[PDB]
RNA sequence: GAAGACGGUCGAACUUGACUAUCUAGAGGAAGUA
RNA sequence: ACGGGGAAUCAGGGUUCGAUUCCGGAGAGGGAGCCUGAGAAACGGCUACCACAUCCAAGGAAGGCAGCAGGCGCGCAAAUUACCCACUCCCGACCCGGGGAGGUAGUGACGAAAAAUAACAAUACAGGACUCUUUCGAGGCCCUGUAAUUGGAAUGAGUCCACUUUAAAUCCUUUAACGAGGAUCCAUUGGAGGGCAAGUCUGGUGCCAGCAGCCGCGGUAAUUCCAGCUCCAAUAGCGUAUAUUAAAGUUGCUGCAGUUAAAAAGCUCGUAGUUGGAUCUCUCUCGGCCGAAGCGUUUACUUUGAAAAAAUUAGAGUGUUCAAAGCAGGCCGCCUGGAUACCGCAGCUAGGAAUAAUGGAAUAGGACCGCGGUUCUAUUUUGUUGGUUUUCGGAACUGAGGCCAUGAUUAAGAGGGACGGCCGGGGGCAUUCGUAUUGCGCCGCUAGAGGUGAAAUUCUUGGACCGGCGCAAGACGGACCAGAGCGAAAGCAUUUGCCAAGAAUGUUUUCAUUAAUCAAGAACGAAAGUCACCAUAAACGAUGCCGACCGGCGAUGCGGCGGCGUUAUUCCCAUGACCCGCCGGGCAGCUUCCGGGAAACCAAAGUCUUUGGGUUCCGGGGGGAGUAUGGUUGCAAAGCUGAAACUUAAAGGAAUUGACGGAAGGGCACCACC
């Protein structure tokens, strides 16, 4: 189940089996690039961008087409965030309730939560740490958290 | 969380065995499973069995012929050198005269009969009889 | 259940040692208070001056009175009662007499109806109670 | 004495006085002090 | 070339403290033990 | 606690012992210091001090048995102040001397091996069976005896010449002579209700004396005490005490347990530890087509090799008269032994390459190539010498080009994170309402109002309680409220707004093993209590967490997908309320020969002697006792941790039959009532 709730769910998405590219698509490998590359610009996550290309392009999965991931793609041209996209989210999250638990201090159900929020990012930075994705003496801090984001 | 994946696929076709099923679903399929399962086949123990290709990992349909009274794994694999063999199969095997213990040594996976006879030792998977 | 894997040995003999101390008879004999509680200080038997002759009473679903012997024992000083076998037996006993005491049977328990006593005389004035009872040999005078 | 070397003083103040003890009781007899010892002698 | 002496070193032991431990002489008492 | 070799026990795994004859260490009363010597911090060498202690003419002098004997002491606990260098070896100037090392006797029921205490025949049996007889009863047919019936035959134990043995002896072996009938040339120790083989035979005793490991026996008929007789077991041995091993799957690795019997942490986070999803089928220079030179990423694993003291253990040979032993022996000068295995772990060697870790090219500082440039250098090269000079060859650094199918495994019915529409008594803040209660203002009414089985207690004509009107105050949110929902757990309910979260669902989004369980460490925590602390409960499913597999059935909550037909938005779609399904997680329920379990019961408390998916805490007969002491936190109450002495043969859990009433329901009788 889940890590830090106490349950579980079979909510996923399902690939099909042929990982060939469909007839019915007439996008290429290179206009594609260009796709991702101008849709990197205005600030969207490599999760925002593949929604973007499956909802309104027939671009069912980009390895498909261009034998390649989204982040790859952004990493070797250079259009790459500094800190991962799910690292961001974790302390865009831990900003927003230490935001809102500064002004209502008797809330015990933000103060809890932001313990498996912070928890949470410990152990995703240890596993960037080890990757090095990070540099290693990175560390998350509450002072330091508001200007990262 | 899901570790020993062959202890997955053993425990099924122990269970389905005793309730009288013809054929098993096993999941996911791994290299290990497939040599163990060809050790039973090639002793009478199972008969055919089909590995269904997903892309992500396998599946295997086993046919179920009722010969089968216990198929088990041994956690961890402990290493088995070739003068310890009778204690093991004196622990788990029921009688001298049927049974096999399954060892992976360095010549493959295979009985403990035929070790003996390639003079090799290893480690043991598990056991059938 | 218990941990299994091929690296916790240290994890699986550290545990049954620690719960080896939860077991009375490795308690009592590897823990040294009950060593320095025996008076005979773990030997088989022991020798003491007899003090008196005492009289103890059966424990209830009976009745009788059991014919022991208070003795100060010679290498600790420690006092014991101590029980007399046979009948006529504490006829053959003086006072301040060398006497030989032994244990009664069930290792420091009080054997079943004598309340609280852990011993038995074996010799007097070094003649066994046994070659005075089937009047073997005399006390010497 | 709870402790190894306080454990053997303790032994060896308890030698020290049964020594004592028996060095006291055989002092009495055909020394310097004691009377002397007397043998009764008989042929049987 | 012996005795001897200044010094140095190794250093058992000795004295006075402090802490700690034991053996013994020790009034008083209490409770349980029966 | 001297350490090993080893010892006992043992299905397999184990547990306990090893002071002790082999090896290694240490020390010669306690410490210290030295001399001599190749070697000593030597003690059967010396010098001190400390503790003991001897001789003395009182001035002085001498000491070290944890060597062999021996003595005292201590104790439950252990031998001769014996003979000899003959054997084994050691030392010396040495074929010659010496050796309490060592050998030999003595004491020696520690312990181990062998092995007497009778054998046979003939009689007799109101024996027994066998052949005949219907049965009686007949047999040299075979066995038995509780026959002090008869009979001579055989022997050692002894006594004892001699030899042999030995250094001299003893012992054993060999032989003379003597040596057995109640063959008195006498077998004992424990038992006789059960466990547990074997007498509710006899007398004595009378809850006494005593027996009894345990259950128990004994109170005037004792199967259990004390004795006789008989019988049982082991036997030259057999009881008792204590240590220890098996029994003990009652310490559990193999291999236990935790709802109710002893037991799972209040909840979540979280470090170490432990455990972790699929996936990838040998060559270069020389020396003689092979070796020397590299290994191949690195290990674990496995098989091999060599190295591992003897003794001991397993085990081969061999008639010590057999055996325990020993290492000898066997033919008629010869012949033959004095094997072999095992010796974990760590370390060496060589093969294997499944399993399990680890590496390598993703800012290309990547490989393989030729080309280029910078710096230094091997020393071969010039008949010799002197000097310059290059080449060759080797490094160390840098520029371009070619080439590689140039280079990222898939996307877990593992996990994070996005996104979408919803959902909820989840939380905080603000705001809004509702009645009730209390108090107050006014009016009318009149003597009661309260509480109990009963009064008791308490306010009222200084008009209580009552009835109506108005105001305020603290709160608190009924019914709707569900074997419904949400939350980590305590827990959560009036309207509306704000804030920040969240589960599930949907996804052909994204990362790509990021995970599970968790010491230490941390956040919140009913209610009581204390000046913010306290952190505790039947904190209860009396039930760790994660994962897989294993039967049905109908409901319900949320989300999604479809489907006749009803309604509402006038039609139409689109939605809402219903109705029929399907899918996914959830809260529950019913059911069952799934299989468990002591059962009650449990779809988990199943997949367990056919015992191994990963991991945490924790139990070991009942009490003493969650007590004392110590440590630690807290102002304190208290929190965490936490014994022992001693006591005891049961305490305890399920289930079944009965017994009871001042529990509730039924049926009945003029020896009940009407």
């Amino acid at each position: 189940g889940r890590m830090h709730a106490p349950g579980k769910g079979l909510s996923q998405s399902a690939l099909p089996y042929r990982r060939s590219v469909p007839t019915w698509l007439k996008l290429t490998s290179d206009d594609v690039k260009e796709q991702i590359y101008k849709l990197a610009k205005k600030g969207l996550t490599p999760s925002q961008i593949g929604v973007i290309l499956r909802d309104s392009h027939g671009v069912a999965q980009v390895r498909f087409v261009t034998g390649n991931k989204i982040l790859r793609i952004l990493k070797s041209k250079g259009l790459a965030p500094d800190l991962p996209e799910d690292l961001y989210h974790l302390i865009k999250k831990a900003v927003a309730v230490r935001k809102h638990l500064e002004r209502n201090r008797k809330d015990k159900d933000a103060k809890f939560r932001l313990i498996l929020i912070e928890s949470r990012i410990h152990r995703l930075a240890r596993y960037y740490k080890t990757k090095r994705v990070l540099p290693p003496n990175w560390k998350y801090e509450s002072s330091t958290a508001s200007a990262l984001v | 969380v899901r570790m020993n994946v062959l202890a997955d696929a053993l425990k099924s076709i122990n269970n389905a065995e005793k309730r009288g099923k013809r054929q098993v679903l096993i999941r996911p399929c791994s290299k290990v499973i497939v040599r163990f399962l060809t050790v039973m086949m090639k002793h009478g123990y199972i008969g055919e069995f089909e590995i269904i290709d997903d892309h992500r990992a396998g599946k295997i349909v086993v046919n179920l012929t009722g010969r089968l009274n216990k198929c088990g794994v041994i956690s961890p694999r402990f290493d088995v050198q070739l003068k310890d063999l009778e204690k093991w199969q004196n622990n788990l095997l029921p009688s001298r005269q049927f049974g096999f213990i399954v060892l992976t040594t360095s010549a493959g996976i295979m009985d403990h009969e035929e070790a003996r006879r390639k003079h090799t030792g290893g480690k043991i998977l598990g056991f059938f009889f | 259940g218990k941990c299994r894997g091929l690296r916790t040995a240290r994890k699986l003999r550290s545990h049954r040692r620690d719960q080896k101390w939860h077991d009375k008879q490795y308690k009592k004999a590897h823990l040294g208070t009950a060593l320095k509680a025996n008076p005979f200080g773990g030997a088989s038997h022991a020798k003491g001056i007899v003090l008196e002759k005492v009289g103890v009473e059966a424990k209830q679903p009976n009745s009788a009175i059991r014919k022991c012997v208070r003795v100060q024992l010679i290498k600790n000083g420690k006092k014991i009662t101590a029980f007399v076998p046979n009948d006529g037996c504490l006829n053959f006993i003086e006072e301040n007499d060398e006497v030989l005491v032994a244990g009664f049977g069930r290792k420091g328990h009080a054997v079943g109806d004598i309340p609280g006593v852990r011993f038995k005389v074996v010799k007097v004035a070094n003649v066994s109670l046994l070659a005075l009872y089937k009047g073997k040999k005399e006390r010497p005078r | 004495e709870l402790s190894r070397v306080d454990q053997r003083h303790r032994a060896s103040q308890l030698r020290k006085q049964k020594k004592e003890a028996v060095l006291a009781e055989k002092r009495q007899l055909g020394g310097k002090d004691g009377p002397p010892h007397q043998v009764l002698v008989v042929p049987l």
